[PDB]
Formats: C-alpha cells, structure tokens, sequence
C-alpha cells in the first residue's frame, strides 16, 4: 500500500505509522524491519537498539527515530530494491503477540 | 450468491492457512495421517482435524462458507503447515476466528493459553487462541493469503482460487521462543498431502 | 400408437437438445458426472438430471412421451450441451415446455428469473424458465432438432431417428450477455459422454 | 405313452415354428436378448417369450406336450423367426393353436385383429390370432415342421426329432401388405440363439 | 400328395382341387402358383389375371381356367422339374388370410 | 421455406415477415441477420443501425428499411450463396428473449 | 462279523451288476449324469439312482449290506450298464431283490410289467420287476458278478473284492425282443464313470 | 460246475439237466446253447428247430434229443474247447423270462 | 511340577506307543485319515483316535498327563503304529491303562476281547483290552519307549523328550495268531503323519 | 505435561528392560509368538505378556505412564529378554514395581517365592517378585536403561527417547543358581520381534 | 539290566528268572528266546522243545533246562554279542498274553 | 559416579561405600568385583576368599580389606582402563538376591 521512489543512490526511508491506539511505550514493545529474504535490518528492544543478527551488508547503515517511527536507510543500491516489513511486537510475561505489520516495496533508478 | 451449495463434495476452493511450530520431533510427511470433519449446521464454520502429534479446532464466525478440503505437511525445524479451502466468498467484512490447538501426543496437559490476537494490520478482526499443552512455540494464522496456494498445481480434478486483494488479507501471531516471525515459508520439502 | 411401451431401458431413441452458457469455468467432460432421473406417472414427462455445476429440470405437458436417455457435453467458453432423447413422436401438436435451471455449485442463490418464452417461430409453444442462481449466461432450446444428434454414430447397440420435417422444430432463446446467438455447434471437441 | 416325464429340462427335443415380419427396424441377433417362460399345469400348453420387440404368448388346447425350448433369430426385411421345442408327440389328433403378439417398443397400441386362421390345407384345425399394435406386416406359423429344424446340428448335448409325416403339416398365414407369401427361409444369415 | 408325370417336352397341368366349402367367389380370392425357387408362376386378382411380377421364362407359358381351377403350363424342359404351391388367399377389408394350399411335384422323361 | 432466386449478379433480398402480433416499436427490439458460419451481416439495435462487427465483405453491401423489414444486400457472388437467419431480440432490463426467427436459402446462378 | 459299520463313505467295496436295454437313443457317458440315493434304517437295504432316462430303485430285503456306490455306463445299441458296490458280505442265504425302473424321459407312462423272475440257475432267489414306461427292452441282473468289476483297476483309494465262488452267482432275466441274451458286455469303449 | 472231457476228435455231449418242476413242455419254451464268443449253436422254438442264426461252422454238427435235454456236437477241433451255456427261455404273451441256465467248459486231447 | 499347563496347544512333547496288527488290507498313509480327540477333565487322561479302520481309546488313571499328539502310521504286513506324545511327566507311578479298540470298518462286530494284561516285566501296571470286532491279530504296547520316538526329527517348531531310565518301561501284548512278537519296527517306509 | 494422551497406538516410545533366565529349552524367536495386553484405568501401568513359555505381568504404581509396546528374544543359555516402552516421563520418583513370573508350559507350580528386592542401587525403590513355577533361574530388571534401547534403530516409523541420567536407573536382581550376574547382553543373536 | 560276561570262547547262559507267582506250569506257557536282529533261538510249546523257525547257526547250540530256567548257548563268537530276550506267553483258549520278558546283552573278548 | 585417576603405572584402588544399614556380616553377603568385559577380579563367599572363576591375568594382583570394603589392584597398565561394578548379594536360604551395586571407572595416564 506503500509506494517509495528515490533517485539513483538517494536515501531511503521506511515508515509504517503505527496508531498505537493503546497509548503504549517503546519500553513494553519490539520491532523488526525485514527484506523480502528474511534477513533482519534493525531491531529495537524494549526502547535499546540491538544488532545481534543483522547481516553484515545492513550493519551501520540502518538509523532509528522515536517519534517519527521512521527507519533510515542510507547508500541504496541497484539491487536493494524489494520489500520490507514493519513487525512490532507485545512481550507480554507469556509470550510475545503481533500487534501490527506494513508492507513497504521501494525500487531504485533503472 | 445468498446461498452455499450444501454438497457432498466440492470441485471449487479457495485459501486460508496458518503453521504451528511445536518443539517435538516430527520427520516428513507420512502420506494419510491427517483425519479432518466439519460442520456449518450452526451458521458459524467448523473445521477440526487431528494431525501428527496435535488437534486444530479452527472455527469462523459469521461465515458464509463451509470448509471444503485441507491440507498438512511438515517442514524444517519441526514446523507444521495446515492450508485450508473454503468454498467460496460471498461478502467483505473480514469474520473473526476462533482457534484450539490441543497436545494429543507426547506434551499434553492443561490449557496454557487463552488471550486473543489483536491484528491490527487492518485492525478489524480477532482471532482468540487457545492452547492446551506445551507442544507449541511459534502459531502464524494467513486468513486470504495471496501467494501460491495451488501445490502441484493443480489436483486432479479441483479447481483452485485465491485472493489478489491485498485489503483483505489477515495476520495473526503469537510466538514463545525469540523472534521467529516468518515461521517457515510454503515451497519446500513441504509434501502437501492431502488431508482426509 | 395409442400406448407407450412403459419399459425399463430403449434401444429406440429420438432427439431434443439445449445449450446453457454458464458463467463459472468447465474444463473438460468427465466421463460419468452426470445422473439422471425420468419419471411420467403424472401424464407429464419429468427429465431432472444433475450435472457438472447445475440441475436440469425439464417437463413436457401432455406428451405421450418418456425421457428415455440423455447426453451432456462441455465446449469452448463454458458452454454445457444436453441433448435428451425420447421414446417416440405420436402427434404433431407443439407441446409446451417447463425448463429449471438450480445453480449447485459455486454460484448458488434465490430465483433471478421466472418469464415465459414465447417461440414465435411457429408461435404455438410457450417455455417457461425458471433460473435459481446467477451460474447462467444464455439457454438456448431446440425441440425437434434436424442437426445431427447421433454422436459417435452410433451407440454400440441402441437405434437414433430424428425429425426431418422443419414445420416441427422450435427455438427458445435467452439471453443476458450481449449477442450470444448460437451458443455453440455440436461437431467439436464435444466429448458427449453418456448420461448415467 | 400316457404319461409326460414333467422334468426341469429336457435332453429331448422336437419342432414347431414361426415367422413374424414387423415394420420396425431390427439388425441381427443379441445372444441373450430373448427370455421364455412355459406353463402346462392347465392341460393346456403354453409359452410366452419376450424377444426384440414383441412378445409372443402361444397355446395349445389338448396337447400332451410342453414346450421344452425356444430360438429366435432375425433375418432379412426385418423378420423374427421364432423356433419351438416340445416334449414329445403322444397322438395325431391336429391340435388348436391360439397365438397373441403383443408389441411392447416402437409400435405400442391396442388391439388391431381379432380373427381367426382356417389352414384349410387339411382343414381340420384353427388357429386364433390377436395382435396389439401395429409392429406387424406378416405371420406365418408351421406346425409340424419337415424342414432343417436341427441348427448347427447339433447342440452340445440335446437330441432333436422332427416330423417326417407330410399328413400331420399344418400352414397358417395372415398378411397385410401385398404378396409377402414365404416371409422368409431358415438356412439363412439366421444366427439362432437358444432362446433364454 | 399329387405326384404328375408327363412324356418328354409334353403338356403339364397343376391343379390343387379347392374344396371351396363357402361357396366363394374368384372376386373376393387371390390365387398364386409358385415354384421352388420363390418365383411367381401367375396371379388372378379378385377374378383378372395380373402379370406384375412374373419372371420372363414364365410369361406367356401358363394359362389360368375358371371352373377347373388349373394352370396349364406349356413348353416343359428338363431342368422344369420341381415344386408348386397353390396358395389361396382371402382379401378381406383388415388383412388377407390363407384359405388354401397344394403340393404338386413334376418331373419329365429322364 | 423461404427460396430466392436472384439472376446473375442480381440484387438480393433477404426479408422475415415479422408478424408483431403486440405491435411492438423498433426502440425496444434488435435484429440480426447471420449466415451459415456465424458471421453477422448487420443490426438494429434500439432503432439506429451499428456496424460494430460486420466483416469486411460485409461492409456497406446492405442496407435496412423500415416498412418493409428487409435487408437488401448487393454485390452478389458465386461463393455467396447459403442460409441466412432473422433472429428479433426483445431488450427488456432484466434480459434479451428470442421472439422471432426466419431462415432463407439463396443461390445465385449456376 | 454281526454289525455292519454304518459309516459316511467306505473305502471296501463289493459287487452286483445289472444292465438295461432300452428303445430311445443315447450316445455317451456325460461323466456326473447319475444321482443315486442309498437307505438301510428299514433292515432292508435299499438304492435309488436316478441316470439319463430312468430311475432305477433296488431292494434286497434281510441283507446285512448298504448299498456304498454305484457306477454307470452306456455302451453300443443304447444298453445303460450299472454296477453297484456294497459294504461286505456276512452269510450266504440267496437274499431276493425288487427292482423297480421307471422312465422318467421320453416314454413315459404307467405300470406295464409285474410279473417275477424266477432264477432257477439255483432255483432259491426270486426278483420282482416292475416297469413304468415303455423305455425298456432288455433287463439282466447277475448278483455276485465274478467277472473282473475293477474298472480302471482302482479308483484312487478305494478297495474293491468279488465273489470268487460260482455256487453265489444268481442270474435273472427279462426280454421284449427276440433273443437278446447277453445284452453287451463289461469291456468295451463304457467309460463308468462314478455314481454321484 | 460240469466239466466233459473227449478223446481227441472224439464226441462231445451238452447236457444241462432241466429240473422242470413246474411239468411244462416244449411247445411253450425256447432253448440257446451258445459258446463264450456269444455265437449260438442251436436254437429249439417252441418245439421246433430253427436256424436262422446258427454261426456257418456250426451247421449241420448239431442234434438236439427232446428226453435227454442233450445237445449232442460233432467233428470236434483242437480249438473248440469252451464255455458253453443252456439257456432256458419261457415265452409268456407279455415277455420272454429266463427260468434255466448252466454253464459247461469242454476240452480236447492236448 | 503340581500342575499341568492346561493350554491350547503344546511345543513339549513326550512318548507312549502301540502297535495293531489287522487282518484286512492297508496300503499306505494318507496325510490326514486320522483324527483324535483328548480330554483331561476327569484327572483321568484320555484320547480317542479313529484312523484308517478303528477307533481306539486309551486312558492312563491317576496320570497328571493329558495327550497333546498323536501320530500314525502304515507298514508292512497290515500293521498300524500309533505313537502318543503327553505334556510331561512328574512322577514315577506306573500308571494303569486301559485301550479299546473298535472296528468300524469292513470287520465290526460285538466285543469279543474282555481280558486284563499282567505286564510282569515289573509286574506293577495292568492294561485292560477291550476289542470289538474281528479286525485284530496283534496288539502290543510300549508304555516309556527308549527307541528313537523324534520322526524327522524333529517337526518344525515342536521340542521332543524320551524316558531314558530303563525301570519305567512297560511292555503288554496279546496276540492271536502264532508268535507274533515284534509286530514291527520303527525306521521303515512308515510315513508317520501327524495326527489331526 | 499433567496428562497423558490416553491413545490408540503411540510413536512415540521409551525405555525399561528385564531378563529372565529359565531352566528349559527355548531355541530361537518365533516372530510373532508373544503376546500383550495394557491397561491403565487404575492409575496404575500394568502390562501382562504372554511369550514362549511364561506369562509376565507387571505393575507400576504412581507412574504416569502406560506402556505403549515391547519386545521379545531368546539369546544363548535360554534367556529371555524383555523390553518395554512407555509413553513419556514426568517426574523423577522412582516408582516401585511389582513382577508376577507365571510357568504356564513345561514347569507349571504353585507359588515358589514371594520376597521384596530391595536395589540399593540407590536404595529408593523396592520391586516385589512372585514367581509361580520352576521355570526360572535369573530374574534382573533394569528400570530407565542407558544401554542402546534402539534395536535395527529404528522401527518403521516410531520414535524411540532413553534416559541418559545416571541417577535414575535402576537395577533388581535375583538368582537362584551360582554366580549369574549378568544374565546377558543386549547385542547378540537376538532377533527382538515386536511383541504383539 | 543283566550284563553277562563271558571269557573268549566261553560258554554262554542265558537265564531271565521267571518269577511265576502264580506257582503255573510248563504245560500252559510257551517261551521265546530272540536276538537284535529277531532270529529266534528256541522255543519250548507247553513243555515241549520245537525247532521249527531256528536258524541254522543257531542249530543244535542252544539247550534249554526245566528247574534253572536257564538257555545254554555253546560256541561263542566275536560276532555273537548282542541283546536276547526272554518272552514268556500264556495260551489260553482265547489268546496268548504275553506274561514277562527279560533283556539281557552279552559281550566277548575284545 | 566414582572417578578415579592414577599416575602411570601407579596403585588401583575400588570403594563402593556399602552403607550396611542393616549391620550384616560378611558371613552371609557374597562380594564380586567384575570389569566391563564380565571377567570377575575377586569374591568373598560368606567371609572367605574364593580364586574358581578368575581370569589368570587378575590373579594375585588383587587384595581383599574387610574394614574398608576396598579392592586394592597393583600393576596397571596402559589397557587396564575401564568400569567396575561392586556387586553384592545376600545368599539367603531361598535366593541370592542383589543388595547393593556401585559403578566406578579408572584411567591411566596417556
Ligand atoms: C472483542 C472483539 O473482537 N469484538 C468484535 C466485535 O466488536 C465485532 O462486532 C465482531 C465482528 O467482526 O468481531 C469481534
Ligand atoms: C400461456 C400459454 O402458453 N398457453 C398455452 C395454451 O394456450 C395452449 O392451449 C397450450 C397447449 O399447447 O399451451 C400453453
Ligand atoms: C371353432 C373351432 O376351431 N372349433 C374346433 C372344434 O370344432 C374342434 O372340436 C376342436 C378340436 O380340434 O378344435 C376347434
Ligand atoms: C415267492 C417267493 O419267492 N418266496 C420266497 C420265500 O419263500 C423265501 O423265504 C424268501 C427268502 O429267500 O424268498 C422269497
Ligand atoms: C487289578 C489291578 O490292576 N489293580 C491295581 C491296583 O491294585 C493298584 O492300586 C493300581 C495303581 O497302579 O493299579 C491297578
Ligand atoms: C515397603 C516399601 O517398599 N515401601 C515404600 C514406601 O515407603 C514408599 O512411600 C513407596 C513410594 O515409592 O515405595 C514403597
Ligand atoms: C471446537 O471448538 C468449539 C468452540 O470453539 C467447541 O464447541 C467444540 O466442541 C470443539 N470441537 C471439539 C471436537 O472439541
Ligand atoms: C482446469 O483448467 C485450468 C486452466 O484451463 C487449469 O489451470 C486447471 O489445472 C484445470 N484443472 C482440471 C482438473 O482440469
Ligand atoms: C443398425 O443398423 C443401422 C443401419 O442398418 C446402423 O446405422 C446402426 O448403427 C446399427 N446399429 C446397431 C446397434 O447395430
Ligand atoms: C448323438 O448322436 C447322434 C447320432 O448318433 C448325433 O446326431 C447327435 O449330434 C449326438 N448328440 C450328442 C449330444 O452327442
Ligand atoms: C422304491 O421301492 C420301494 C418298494 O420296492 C418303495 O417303497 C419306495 O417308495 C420306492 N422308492 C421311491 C423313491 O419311490
Ligand atoms: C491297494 O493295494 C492293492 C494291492 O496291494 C492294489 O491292487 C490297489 O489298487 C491299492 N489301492 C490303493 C488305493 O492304493
Ligand atoms: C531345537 O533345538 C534342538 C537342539 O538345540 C534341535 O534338536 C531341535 O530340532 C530344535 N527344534 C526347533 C523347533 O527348532
Ligand atoms: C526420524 O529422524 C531421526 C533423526 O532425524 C531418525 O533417527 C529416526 O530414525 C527417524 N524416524 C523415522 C520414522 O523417520
């Protein structure tokens, strides 16, 4: 439902606007942006930033922001193009429920 | 378009699949071992089969279809995949699901688990998830999926339908272990026998 | 002449076909889907007979004759032909015809349509179609056909006479589409496996 | 002499035969097609056979004989030749013969002659006809037949006799078109399957 | 029952004695003479001869007489030697029904 | 049962005689006038002619009259000759029921 | 020595012979034609065999003796040959015999012989013949056959012995005809096949 | 149960000692001697003699005694020894019965 | 050692023999002319065997044995041999026995055979013999044989065991004829079939 | 993990052995000879097999577990090894055993020992043993084995688990004879056909 | 249970001490003495020796006693060890029963 | 659950730590010291020593104490490495059944 266009080796941007009709805090909540190859790109738990199983190719690129809820990626590539998914995450004491997702396909000067 | 058939058996599907990754040991395919039953009588889809090592109860509300056919297979890292063909859609208002997922072999126990699962990729439909046992780690749930449900595309003689909507598509998940989104994907060593 | 033989099964045969054009996909004959039932008692000759996707249920008032046997086919663009046989031709006096057409499978409903057809070829028929479901797109019937119905000329044992006067043939046609006169030919890929 | 042996069936044989020359359409035997049933308890013989298209119900008044066996056969033009096999001969005395050929396919009616037969070639005998419907062109019955009766003579095991006594012949003929006098002879393209 | 004999290339006579117990009449009676082979000798219809479907070595050779009820055929030959029928029929409204019927055999000088 | 013969490279006329018992307006019907192949040769539909998908050959050789209800098509040929039909559709909102029907066999000189 | 065994089936056999001359014609052995039944609960040993066109019943009264099995054969001018074996013998007292033939194919009738035979070979036995039909024209019995019965000498398991001394051998005799004595004779292309 | 010896090319007797108790005579009785090869030798009919089937060799050395009961053979042959049988017949108007028979094997100086 | 097993069917077998030497003829076995019936209940042991032509029954008194198998066989001059394989044995006791023989066969009779047998070898077990018929010569038997009792040795799955202590076995006879001591020997053509 | 499933057939399996060293003569497996039977409805495991000789029947008590199958085989020296699997462990108690050893064929007795083995393996658990017969000589039980349970590892389809923690095995003996400390050992000849 | 041992070329005696209980006597009894092989040896018929079934080595070397019991075989040989039996038979009207029997296996130098 | 570690060529020694909570005697309780290979190493019968079943190899090399219920093995070698087992029964006048067991597995140095 997500359409983004940059020019060639522009930056990119990956938001997916989460409601967050709860009024819930970055403290109670994970996120996980993915690739169409299910390599993960960034993850933030419970508020920290971690960089436990990000591929080589997405470390130090990758860039967080609390209130926007936007990911910032920079030196895009001609074969970066593809899909990515925005998985957040409740880690409840029981376990953790999937409580929204957003597609978001961008593709690069060809 | 008011009425479903009410058949024996149906030619014309469609799709709705979900996986469950449980922590025992399950090998391959075993070509026969799934036994399914349903039932519409109440307004409200029934589906419940008894599989490898667990039974699924999956029931829709408010449904205007009558679960046709199904379909199991077992994957890598002990995840198992059930696919399940509706007979047809009439309307667009995203029904609620319902789904029990019992331990009959070798963890069974009490109930474990009873919340429900918000969705809000559209934020319009839950689905309430109850667990009895401990055999369960990762439970994905794809109401309208749009990729290729047709496997050996196609059956003999059934006919096979899918939405291209991405609007109606769900997503439901619940998972125990650390971040195992994306449980395990269809193309395979996935056999896909069918289920009956 | 007065009587009909009122047996079990015919070796002698007659002619009378229909085409329907059904929205929803037919890929090929199956070679034993259809069944038939064929009742007189009542002085009306009652052929219904199920099928690929739909069910046929076609009376002739004051007859003099019995259903005997009946053919189905599937052609290009969705198109399923009937031909029905009967006994034999007593009298020249223009019968009428009640034809229902019940949608069983993919597109079932509620009655969509109910008018007479008037026939005004000779203008001394009246068919009356009744339609349950939006699984049709045109119904053609020809009474009396002078084509030729014996396919696979002939069947392994039983004998095939047809009309060959044309003040006897009558067409009913309808509709919904645009311009869909002649259905379809009967010399194709028609397999026209027998019906029972 | 007195006494028939009254058994189930009969390595005996003997001769009395038929022809009937019907209008409809037959093109050569079915090896199985004809059924037979035979009756003495009345003292008076009697069978009845159902065959192509007719059934043939013949009696005989004061007979000593029952009808062990039957064959039917079709020939040219449409005739049905029908061969009978009684008991054995215990007197000469010229016995009546009544003869009822109702049509049961094709010509279905009501009664259409209800004469009787001289067979003035002794005149000591009658035969009475009656025919339902109108599946009928000639009929020719010989009673006491000099002719071939044995057919690939002869069967595995049954020992068939035959009338050498020209006085004890009897011919009754009926015939509604012109001229049709010798409806047909035996040895022929006749197959002649037993009849049952 | 009738057996006839006649000198070489003489004169042959087939008659077959109708008892004509009714007292009928030759117009209401059709009479066929026919030898072994089925082919028609000669026929009187309802009291005048017909020659409709008489072979062509059979024309002209017979003759028909009223009160003796006897065909009278000429010009006898070797191979001439076989069967006759004289077959009697009634033509009532409905259907024609047999009323007579005689064997005569015939042979000449060997 | 309807036989026309034209001479030569003659003109034809192809009319069906539509009884129209309910004395119906041309607003609310269609005509089409096909041959033994299927091909379409011309319609009416609602009143005014259409040329959506006549053939080429087809193109321009007829012609529609009112009064009359014949088409008269010219340019005969040897190849032309064969049936031709007269199929009267009724538009009602619901759907189109065949009310008249009319076949006609031409040939033109041998 | 007192009691005999009375027994389902006997592996000893004995021997007695009988041969029938009859008018009507059969050509072969069929090999499973005879059905023959056996009785002694009386004291009075009793065998009933029904062949190809009589039943023969067979009485010996204060025997000691069950009928065991029986045999028969057709040979040359349509004589019907029947050997009959029973279980042992315990004393030599010329025991009498009942014959009784009825013809139950192809000449029956009522009773045409009553009379005695009085077997003066030794002058102490005497047979009483009765004879329905008119199926009959030569009748010899020989009791205590010392000709060789083995026929095909032996059957599988069975054991077979005969008398070996003349002053048993009883001879009794019946003819129609002129001078028929010795009917036929034992040796010949008679196939006896066994008698049941 | 008789055995007769003979020089060589002596005579031979055939007797079979005919009790007769029931005092009947030869007028009503028929007699056979015949040998193992089932060809007869003699044949007394009611009291008198025929020869209507007599074997040739057989001929005319025979000669039947009506108080002896003896059938009296000459010219006998090294190959004539043999069984030989009094067959006794008593012909009633329904049938024939057999009330005597005797067995007698004869041989020859070896 | 109190109690016998009390089964179905037994794989330990153990050893008792006799031998019948009759008069009438037997050629050779037939793989499954015997048939033998056992019983215990009583705490008397007893098995009765009808063979070729006799029955016979034998009960051992106060035996804690119950007949498992049986087998039986054919020699040379008449003779029947008959071996009997117990459970097992827990007691030296010298039991009794008792055997009847009863021809039911080619020689019965009333019983002719009333006596005891002393078996002075230890003179501690009397047999007691009743015969009835006339269908025996010798009858000898061997009560603990110590000859070779495993006949291809062995049967497939069953375990045999033989008394080796020469003091327990017991040798009876009587005989009729003149000095016929060693009716036979084990090793010859005797086939030994197994017994049911 | 509070409930056991309570199912018809489990693939899944476990571990617990015994050996019992019988005096008798076993030859080699049989496969299919044994014979078992389960039951849980008390709360208490029970499992009574019926095998060569000897019926076993064990007990649990307090167990949680049913067992889903065993094994059988004969090694040299006439030894009989049993193996057992059940469901699933729970807990670590160490339940107790009761073994009941029955003599049913070539030993069968009375009671014969009725003691408690103590295992101070550990010294947590007692097993009580009844023997009736005298049909064994070395009786070891060996509860949660470490040895290579899997025998031809693995069956078709089943899955076999075994403990591998040294503080829950345990180990019961008794022997009657000299020295028999380890009856024998697992890999060897024996076959281990499914027991049942 | 009796073993007999005998020096090369010695004399050899059979005994099988007949117990007689019932105090019987020679008159009713007959007794057998037979090898391995079922030859027999000698037998003495209600008192009285008969030689009738003796094979010929074993001729005239045998002796039987009253009061002993005893068989003297004279003659030894090195082919001549084996096991003999004593069967005593009692000859009732009916049958003979057999009454007691002795094994004994006698052995040469070697 | 016992590890015992020697220097090369160093002294064995194998405890089992029977706790005796009974207070037996070793009048009644037999001791067996076997490897994993079932070759028994030494028994105390009823208090004795007993040297009927001992591979020839571990003779002499072992000695008994009765206060330490301790085997001590002299002469390790490179190959002697492996387990122990320390079987007890208790020989009651019924049967010998199994009162203790104890596992323990020793290693040279390599
Ligand atoms: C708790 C919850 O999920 N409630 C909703 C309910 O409000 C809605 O009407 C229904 C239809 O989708 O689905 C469910
Ligand atoms: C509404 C209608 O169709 N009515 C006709 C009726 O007038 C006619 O008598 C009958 C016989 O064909 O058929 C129908
Ligand atoms: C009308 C008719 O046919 N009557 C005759 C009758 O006179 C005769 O007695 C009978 C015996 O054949 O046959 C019939
Ligand atoms: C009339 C006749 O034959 N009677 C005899 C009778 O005297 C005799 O007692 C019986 C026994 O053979 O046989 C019979
Ligand atoms: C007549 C006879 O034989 N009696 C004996 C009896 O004294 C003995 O007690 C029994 C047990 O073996 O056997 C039997
Ligand atoms: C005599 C005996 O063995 N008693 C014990 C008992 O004290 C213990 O509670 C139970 C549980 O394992 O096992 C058993
Ligand atoms: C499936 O679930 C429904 C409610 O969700 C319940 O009523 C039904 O009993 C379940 N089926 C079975 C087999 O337990
Ligand atoms: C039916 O046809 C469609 C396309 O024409 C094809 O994809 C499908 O596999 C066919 N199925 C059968 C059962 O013929
Ligand atoms: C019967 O004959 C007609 C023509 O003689 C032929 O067309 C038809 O196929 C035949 N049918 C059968 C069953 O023989
Ligand atoms: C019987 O024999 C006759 C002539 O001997 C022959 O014509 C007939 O076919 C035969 N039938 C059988 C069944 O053998
Ligand atoms: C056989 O004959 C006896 C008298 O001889 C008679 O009683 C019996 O009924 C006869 N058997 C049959 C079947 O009639
Ligand atoms: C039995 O043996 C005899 C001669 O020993 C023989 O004649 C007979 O055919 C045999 N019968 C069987 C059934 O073996
Ligand atoms: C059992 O083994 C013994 C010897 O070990 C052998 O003699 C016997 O034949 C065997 N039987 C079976 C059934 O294996
Ligand atoms: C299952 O897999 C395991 C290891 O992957 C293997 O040891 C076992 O034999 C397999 N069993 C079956 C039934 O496939």
């Amino acid at each position: 439902m997500l359409k983004i266009q940059a020019y060639f080796n522009e930056t990119a941007d990956l938001p997916c606007q989460f409601a967050n009709s709860q009024n819930q805090s970055l403290s109670e909540l994970v996120v996980f942006w993915q690739d169409q190859e299910n390599l993960v790109l960034n993850e933030v738990y419970l508020g920290k930033e971690k960089f436990d199983s990000v591929h080589s190719k997405y470390m130090g690129r990758t860039s967080f922001d609390s209130d926007s809820w936007t990911l910032r990626l920079h030196n895009l590539q001609i074969k970066d193009k593809g899909l990515y998914q925005c998985i957040i995450h409740h880690k409840k004491p029981t376990g953790m429920i999937r409580i929204h997702q957003m597609n978001s396909e961008l593709s690069v000067l060809a | 378009t008011i009425c479903p058939p009410r058949q024996d058996y149906r030619y014309w599907y469609f799709a709705a699949e979900l996986t469950i990754g449980v922590n025992y040991d399950i090998n391959s395919t075993i070509m026969g071992e799934c036994h399914m039953s349903e039932s519409y009588i109440d307004r409200n889809a029934n589906i419940v089969l008894t599989g490898y090592g667990l039974e699924i109860n999956m029931t829709i509300m408010d449904t205007d279809q009558r679960f046709v056919a199904a379909a199991e297979g077992v994957g890598k890292d002990n995840k198992l995949s059930v696919l399940l063909f509706t007979t047809q859609r009439l309307d667009k208002v995203h029904h609620n699901i319902s789904v029990t997922i019992t331990c009959m072999e070798m963890n069974c126990g009490t109930t474990k688990y009873d919340s429900d699962l918000p969705e809000s990729i559209h934020h319009k439909s839950s689905c309430d998830i109850t667990i009895n046992g401990s055999c369960v780690t990762c439970v994905n749930l794809e109401t309208d999926p749009t990729k290729i449900n047709p496997h050996y595309l196609h059956p003999k003689d059934k006919y096979l339908y899918r939405n291209s909507e991405y609007g109606m598509r769900g997503s439901y998940g619940v998972t125990f272990m650390d971040e195992l989104n994306q449980c395990f994907l269809d193309i395979k060593e996935v056999s896909y026998d069918i289920c009956y």
